[PDB]
């Protein structure tokens, strides 16, 4: 005559890790890292912008792949791996700051200059390197200024931005470096070019570079690109010369947003907050091994494939 | 390690199912239950366990480094020395973190099978010994209503004691 | 966790003002309450010990400007660690507080079960369980006796004759 | 005839969490996270200087703001929020390096470079930017340097700093970028301008330009300022023919102190080793939730309100 | 922590230099010592457990970020060194919880594994035998050498010696 | 008859520190921070160099010290104490990137510009500075480029590298800048110098600036150094007018490897993963107070002497 106390055992039990003992046997556990993640973009509830072909400094500048994103408004803003920056060949001093800058944004509008030109200057310059349709364009947010009779000196010129909102704007402008020492004196003339630029709080000079360069998208001249905040109140000071890629429309940045940079598709049901390259996480674990470059909110990245969790006690077969 | 799963008990019950912790039959008619109070206050601390995983009071991380272009050499090396510290870190916290919890979720599973064999132990008294292997060798009858009293925490010993010292004591 | 507190005890005594962990006897005298001083300092000793290691104490100096322009790059790159250092310390201090905690909970556990070992042990067989941390005596145990019970100094083969035939009949 | 054993209770206890349970009922417990800073500057202890409005980096060119802080010695240098720097308007390369270095140092000496100029030079050029006793001045440490003949050619002029001492000195100059070409003419004469300096550590040339540009303490034109390390034994010269705005005397920053921004009025009874904006944190506690930007040695600063360490058993009251 | 090791076994044994636990006895043939592989093999295996934890670390490689021998620009230096000093202060918080945690569990461990020994053979001797209380049992039986290696086997009967013992504790 | 229990104890007993005890004796313990290193770099097993007095930078333009490291492959790049860059006084741009680059590398190979010039440029140009077989020379990899005649005006000059490879090349070249009006006179004459460099991702000017300067190495001038990377299939041009340094090689950085800036000696019969100034670390343990600087595969860096890991129980002696 007897009573016997006991406790359960599985047939299958689950290895986990103690402090004492790898390999401990248990009649259950669950994951703690997350290895599997969603190869599109989970956009749902989030209101986003997905940029395509198009850089983030095209935005500013106007790149023709960019004209059906030169303003709008966003949570979440989406580059793609080969985006077209620049036509015309050339480059952006402080580039991947000003492009934080622009993923770190809510979205973006645009502001006349108002700038307007003598009529020894024509402003409508284009370039077989920046097609819109079929035809030779330009940066759609800024003009291409030359001596309107070829070979003629480029007028003293001065052109002044005044910020009258009550929020910071973004101007860019270009230096256009000539081919050739011909390209220069047809477009601005054989005076020395300089470009001064001033507001408050930035003050630069440029000069126009004649050199022998490779041609990029059939063109040995570059434009390179500047920029600079302009505070409310403050006003910018274009002096030229000729060279100068005079801005016809500035930027505001508006509010925050979260820059995703990936090649994954969008996809609108699906929810998420966590995003990299390859797409998307969404998990209850705190841990994940998919990778350590990620942005949003994340489970935090851990170098092993497997952390299993004892949900039961050890397992004792008979 | 409390002396139980794995310890005195030999081997644990695949064919109970309806709790973590249980009793065993025998006597005139006699042969399996299971103990809710206990397997519920082990299964409660488990979930407590769980919640405080999935916790999530996630810090927002933007890029601080471009997938699609050269970053400055230098400063994408201390990004680099960076966020690999970060991410030792991570690893051996997580994995600390498992060990620890799964060393005290194991001793807890024993604490409470060993705290349900003492409260019987208790009630028992006098009425019956200890064999050594998990089991109560009882020297009255009872009685399968009797054993009800036992799991159901409302046996009176003094009952049955005269009964049963005699049968202890020659 | 051990069986005592919370488990087989019942519930705690708010009469009970110095000391953590004590006695109540009934005996023909009366009745009355005792702390035991060894086994609350055995308590509190390891108490003020985890306090003792809390508030042990590097110096820093600013790297991100209050009051100026600072690069926006190197800035990501301040607030990105800042935050992760961040998420690691309020990591450690939630783990840190949950694990001592519950290491306290239980330790305070281990302390009243081993006073009640120590007094079960020591009335051998002059007494029995009821499972609520009663010991029910069988003999009488006058006030000074109880107190040798409380002292360690309670000699089971005093009373081990009595005992043994008023536990059989 | 029997003895009982039992654990105290509280009739009001508090909740902690454990691994297993976020809502526990225990004796006591006490905070791990200060939560309560003092908001005021606890100086008590530390000689210290409070620059007000005067810049750190205006402490080296000799801003009038800073005519009180060209020199000293200190352990715990305070920089207030809208300090300045530039009563002429420019800006510094390097700045918050600059900043950064100025405030870790624990003094500042003055020493003389000798400079000293040719009659065609005039050296005692003012501006209604500086101002001292209500009337035009410059930088305290520098020199405007202009042609005494208004108008003609600023003479080739060489200068060369001799660090004779036996630790790094800190030489500060300018650049003058006039905003018109009249002004520059008047100046400097119409010859290009240019301006090179070299030690045996250092080069670099430096050209004004003419530009246009908004007023800013009521000027057009502005001077950038530049600063190198000149080494024990080693020799700076300048070579230059107008837009120098040169060094008169060259700083050395002495020793090592604690560098902290910060409005909060200083308080000199109290004392304390961690610092932030907002103030002073003084605790024993190992984490605060007070500024995750701190100076100092400080507690480590935790997103959480409050961690309760149980400091007695788990309460458990009668039925 | 269990009653036993800093409990109420009064301390330990210098002498015994083969095991981590074990007996003594006292027959009327004499007293000898005896060690306990199982309960040792216990609480060792347990410990090189922790030690392989312990040294079963894989590592990242890292690279230079601070040169040596060259100056580095002031901001980024003084970036590196706030990062470099906060990741220094997580590591050795991180080992001092790391040791006074894993110290704390291996003193408990051991306590265990001597008073899971200790309950073992308190289930054994059954109702043949009482304890004192030091971590003693005073048998009411002649236990003979061969009987006493009985105990320490697991190979102990207890109805074998029961009559015996139960009518020397009775009177 | 009595059977009793008990455990061991020691007469020499160990304290260690818990959560509730910071003197707590235990039979045994051991430590977990490593404190001692060895004073050699464990080079054993690794295809390593050690540059002893030359520079990284040293290699690109090719300074006599670095005349036996000027081509070569490795895993492990040594950089020492004593290590010179430059014989002829001067500076690099982005001189620690290059360096890091140059570090990371697994090895350099070399490849002729195929640079040539006119009866008026004398290539030859040699200084005190760079010494080499007992006579005045000049970085290897460069060439000083000067008027044949002693006064005459430096010809206006024009070079191309050709990069057709399949990987980068990284091209470094110098800019003279002459302490007197008279040095600069008789190398490039009394015209006015300019140099451009361009390429399809490259683009900038320079031009030699006179200034009086203290003698290091016993010369006032100066050369500051530039590079940047030429793409495969890209070219890169100069244009010059007297004042390049110009590239008779270029170079090719292949591979990865571990840099390494260290006092300690080789010793290549020993195997390490871990490495410092002062040698190298070969421990189980996981942490280490020798350096808080390391490279490699390391323990952790901890501020503490010791942290003692019981391996025993309490020691409660007789
Ligand atoms: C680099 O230089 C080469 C040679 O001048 C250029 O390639 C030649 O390419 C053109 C058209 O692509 C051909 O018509 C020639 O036959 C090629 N020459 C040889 C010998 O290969 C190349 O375009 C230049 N690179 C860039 C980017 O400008
Ligand atoms: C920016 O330009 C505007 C106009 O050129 C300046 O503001 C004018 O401000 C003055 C001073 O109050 C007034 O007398 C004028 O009536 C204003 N003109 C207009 C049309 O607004 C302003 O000062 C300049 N800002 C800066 C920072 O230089
Ligand atoms: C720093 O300047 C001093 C003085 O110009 C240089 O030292 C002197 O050498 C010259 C010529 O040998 C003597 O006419 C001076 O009298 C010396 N001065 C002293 C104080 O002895 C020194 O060479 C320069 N330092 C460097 C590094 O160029
Ligand atoms: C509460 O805990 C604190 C810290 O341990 C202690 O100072 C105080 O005496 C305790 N008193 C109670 C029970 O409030
Ligand atoms: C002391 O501890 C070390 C490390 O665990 C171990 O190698 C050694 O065996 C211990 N000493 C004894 C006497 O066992």
């Amino acid at each position: 005559d007897k009573i016997c106390l006991g406790h359960h055992a599985v047939a299958n039990g689950t290895i986990v890790k103690t402090l004492t003992n790898e390999q401990e046997e248990v009649t259950n556990a669950t994951e703690t890292v997350e290895s599997t993640g969603i190869n599109r973009l989970c956009m749902k509830g989030r209101k986003h912008k997905d940029l395509g072909n198009c850089h983030p400094i095209g935005m500013l500048i106007g790149t023709p792949a960019c004209d059906l994103h030169l303003t709008g408004m966003w949570d979440t803003l989406i580059e793609r791996e080969n985006a077209i920056a620049y036509c015309y060949p050339g480059a952006t001093v402080n580039v991947e700051a000003l492009r934080q800058k622009i993923m770190e944004s809510g979205g973006i509008n645009k502001i006349s200059t108002g700038f307007t030109y003598g009529s020894s200057i024509n402003s409508a310059g284009t370039t077989r390197a920046c097609m819109r349709n079929g035809g030779n364009s330009f940066y759609a947010e800024l003009k291409w200024l030359v001596s309107k009779s070829k070979g003629q000196n480029f007028p003293q010129t001065t052109n002044t931005y005044r910020n009258t909102d009550t929020a910071e704007h973004l101007i860019m402008w270009g230096i256009h470096h000539p081919s050739s020492t011909q390209e220069k004196n047809d477009l601005y003339g054989t005076q020395s070019l300089s470009i001064s630029v001033g507001s408050s709080t930035y003050r630069n000079n440029f000069v126009p570079v004649v050199g022998a360069r490779p041609q990029v998208n059939g063109q040995s001249g570059r434009i390179d690109f500047h920029w600079t905040l302009v505070q409310p109140g403050d006003n910018i000071t274009f002096s030229h010369n000729g060279g100068l890629i005079a801005p016809s429309r500035v930027s505001k940045l508006i509010g925050r947003g979260l820059g995703i940079q990936s090649d994954a598709p969008i996809d609108n049901n699906c929810e998420s907050k966590c995003f990299w390259r390859g797409g998307s996480i969404n998990t209850r674990l705190p841990f994940q091994n998919l990778s350590p470059r990620t942005v949003g909110q994340c489970p935090k990245y851990v170098n092993r494939r497997s952390l299993m969790l004892a949900t039961g006690m050890r397992n004792v077969p008979e | 390690l409390f002396g139980a799963i794995a310890g005195f008990l030999e081997n644990g019950w695949e064919g109970m199912v309806d709790g973590w912790y249980g009793f065993r039959h025998q006597n005139a008619q006699g042969t399996q239950a299971a103990d809710y109070k206990s397997t519920q206050a082990a299964i409660d601390q488990i979930t407590g366990k769980l919640n405080r995983l999935v916790e999530k009071t996630n810090t927002e991380f933007e890029s601080i480094e471009s997938e699609f272009s050269e970053i400055e050499h230098q400063i994408g090396n201390v990004i680099n020395w960076t966020k690999d510290s970060i991410t030792d870190i991570w690893t051996y916290q997580a994995e600390l973190l498992v060990a620890m919890e799964n060393q005290h979720t194991i001793d807890m599973a024993d604490s409470e099978m060993l705290n349900l064999y003492e409260r019987v132990r208790k009630q028992l008294r006098q009425n019956a010994e200890e064999d050594g292997k998990g089991c109560f060798e009882i020297y009255h009858a009872c009685d399968d209503s009797c054993m009800e009293s036992i799991r159901n925490n409302t046996y009176d010993h003094s009952q049955y004691r005269e009964e049963a010292l005699l049968n202890r004591l020659n």
